[PDB]
Parts: structure tokens; sequence; C-alpha cells
């Protein structure tokens, strides 16, 4: 009962070659063959590499996988990169009854500047305080390419509930935005004494904190 | 070409059921293992099920064991997907696949049936002021926005100013909450020497509930 870990995000200009791991938490990646799957925007995934490193009928030789058992990963990489390869990846392994899927990379072709994220946060409301709850708004906007993940802090603790996220959408100047929500109680908001919305993007991360006594 | 044709699905309230159906054209039935994959909204990709060639063998993850039911008619090319005790995070789109099990790999994908799994109702949202303060400005621009809580269903509109302000004006994409509700908020960027001397009023529209909320937003 393994786990199979991705890269969030990957990205390069056309014309450039990327490489996009699998790596396997427990047993042997070459116990089990790897296959890889393409998933663009709002489409079902296709095949691009199974058997590790076999390509279908129609997919193009700038297609390739490996196995690298010193690291305990598979990867994919794709040469001469093209606008039609962005899309999400996906590795797969089987084992004992069980079909395990990594959790995804998404590849962005490079087709303006990258831009780091604009992020804002908002406390609670006055009015929304005394209706007796509390939301913390972290608007995170103006960013390329369109991958992030976000965590919260109360005080320094990561949160681990109460937190909703969208995922990236594109703007109409064409990078990308997302926001973030925190539930809180009113009497937990005043409890403490910061909270933080942390915003990763491309391994760099932008931090905003609010604090309850303003 | 290989064809797996799917239908089914639709929208059902927890504890519900459905049956997902998935035609196959261009190969044999029986000489190939099939299975269903699903994906949740922004998610990745999570198996759901696999039976063999003739049905002498079927594989669950434990988070469908007990409620889903895979099952296939040979004679006519067709599997389905029988899902019962239907909860919320079961929403996903539903995916056919035809297997290589020697190889172990899903070589054919349907285009996928939409299965939502939702008790929520028609309701309007609570709006909350984002008011600027100094802790919202940046070098000489404000931000002040609202919030459009906990509505169902989609869409909202949000304006500024009955339409008279629309530059610096960012209206982000609903989140769905794991309440079912959803919520937006909408942003605008303005001089803070603005703050004293202008109103920002949004003006926000949820025809689904019949209601339309106009809140002021006043600087901190």
């Amino acid at each position: 009962n393994f786990m199979l870990t991705q890269p969030h995000s990957v990205s390069e200009s056309p014309g450039k070659t990327v490489t996009i791991s699998c790596t396997r938490s427990t047993g042997n990646i070459g116990s089990n063959y790897v296959s890889w799957y393409q998933q663009r925007p709002g489409s079902s995934p296709t095949t691009v590499i199974y058997r590790d490193d076999q390509r279908p009928s129609g997919v193009p030789d700038r297609f390739s996988g490996s196995i690298d058992r010193s690291s305990n990963s598979a990867s994919l990489t794709i040469s001469g990169l093209k606008t039609e390869d962005e899309a999400d990846y996906y590795c797969h392994s089987y084992s004992t009854g069980m079909y395990i899927f990594g959790g995804g990379t998404k590849l962005t072709v490079l087709g303006q500047p990258k831009a780091a994220p604009s992020v804002t946060l908002f406390p609670p409301s006055s009015e929304e305080l005394q209706a007796n709850k509390a939301t913390l708004v972290c608007l995170i906007s103006d960013f390329y390419p369109g991958a992030v993940t976000v965590a919260w802090k109360a005080d320094s603790s990561p949160v681990k509930a109460g937190v909703e996220t969208t995922t990236p959408s594109k703007q109409s100047n064409n990078k990308y935005a997302a926001s973030s929500y925190l539930s809180l109680t009113p009497e937990q908001w005043k409890s403490h004494r910061s909270y933080s919305c942390q915003v990763t993007h491309e391994g760099s991360t932008v931090e905003k904190t609010v604090a309850p006594t303003e | 070409e290989v064809q797996l044709v799917q239908s089914g699905g639709g929208l059902v309230q927890p504890g519900g059921s459905l049956r997902l159906s998935c035609a196959a054209s261009g190969f044999t039935f029986n000489n190939y293992w099939m299975s269903w994959v699903r994906q949740a909204p922004g998610k990745g990709l999570e198996w759901v099920s696999s039976i063999s060639n003739i049905g002498g063998t079927i594989y669950y993850p434990d988070s469908v064991k007990g409620r889903f039911t895979i099952s296939r008619d040979n004679s006519k090319n067709t599997l389905y997907l029988q899902m019962n005790s239907l909860r919320a995070e079961d929403t996903a789109v539903y995916y056919c696949t035809r297997d290589l099990r020697m190889s172990d790999y899903f070589d054919y994908w349907g285009q996928g049936t939409m299965v939502t799994v939702s008790s929520a109702s028609t309701k309007g949202p609570s709006v909350f002021p984002l008011a600027p303060s100094s802790k919202s400005t940046s070098g000489g621009t404000a931000a002040l926005g609202c919030l459009v809580k906990d509505y169902f269903p989609e869409p909202v509109t949000v304006s500024w100013n009955s339409g008279a302000l629309t530059s610096g004006v960012h209206t982000f994409p609903a989140v769905l909450q794991s309440s079912g509700l959803y919520s937006l908020s909408s942003v605008v960027t303005v001089p803070s020497s603005s703050l004293g001397t202008q109103t920002y009023i949004c003006n926000v529209n949820h025809k689904p509930s019949n209601t339309k909320v106009d809140k002021k937003v006043e600087p901190k």
C-alpha cells in the first residue's frame, strides 16, 4: 500500500525539455510497471507511457519514460515542448489488488513572463463577528505559472481544519488567480495573536499575517 | 477505433443511489479487464473499481468498499457501476477505462460522467464588507472588497457603485465549501486618498434566490 509522489508543478519554454518525477514511498519502484497519463484542461486522460518506457501509437518520441532505482523514482521526460503539451501528468503503478496514482503534476509551457503572486489578506468584518461567525479571506492574484499551494497558520501552528481553497483560474490578463478562506469562531479569532496565509509559488513563499488586535 | 460511451450519473442527495454505464465498441469485451477511475473537481485521479474479463475477480479500494458495485454484461459489451449510500465526497467525474491487465495500465479512457452528491438547496448569500485599513494598503493604494458567503447555487454577479467603478475591480471565482455552499469575494484597489471622499458600494445579485444586496464598504 505505497504512495507515488510527484512535484506539484513544472514549467519550461517551447522547444525545451522538462522532466516530471514520480517517487515511490515503500517498496522498489522497479517491482511494478509505471505508466503515465496526460490530462489536458477540461479533458479526459490519455496514456503517454506504459511499461515504464513504452509509447502508445500516436504518442510522439518527444515523450520518454525512465526508471531510477537509486532514487526509487520513475520519470517522464518531454523534449521539444509544444503548447499542446500543457496538461496535468499522472504516474500510476499497480500492486496486489490496489491501483495507485501519483498526485499529479501541472506542466506549464511558458507563454509569458513568470510572475510571483500578489497576496491580500482580510480579517473578519465587524458585521460577521457580530453575526457570530468569522472568515479570513486570502486573495491571490497575478501569478504565472498558474500553480500555487496555500497553507494557514494560527499563531505559529499549521491549520488542518476550516480551510477552503480554490483551483487557480486564468484572469483576463492571462495570469492566474486563486483564493483561500479560513473559518473561525469569533472566540477563536480573539484568542490568537495572529493568523497567516502562506502562498507557495515555484518553491518560494509569500506570507501575509493579520492580527485580531489590529 | 475503440469507443467507450458513457451515460448515467447526475445529481443525488446523500444516501442516494446512481448507476453509471459504459458501452464499448472496437474490441471484444470478454478479452479485457475494465475499471472505473474518478476525479473530484480540482483533485487527482482515484481508482474506484476493477473487474476481470469474466467477472471472476473484482477489486475495490477501501474508499468505496461496501457501497459501490462494479459489474459487466459481456454479451452487451457494457460495463456498469452501481453507486449506493452516496456521500458528498463521492462528487466527481467518473471515467470508464479499458485495462491491459498484464501490463498494469489503462489503455483507453471514456470521456467521463459527472456525479454530484449534495443536500444543498437554494440559499441567498450573506454579504460582508472587507474594509480598507492601513493593513490592506500598499504604497498609496488601498484594497477594499466584499465577501459573498454561503450561497447556492451558482452564479452570483458583483458590480461596484452600480457599474460606475470598474477599474481595479477583481471578482474571484467562487469556492465550493465542504458545507456544500459557495462563497466568493470581490476586491477593488483605489487610491488611499479617495477613502475619505468616495463612497464604495458593492452590488451583489444572486438571481437563483431572488436576492440583491447593496453593501456599503466603509474605511476602518
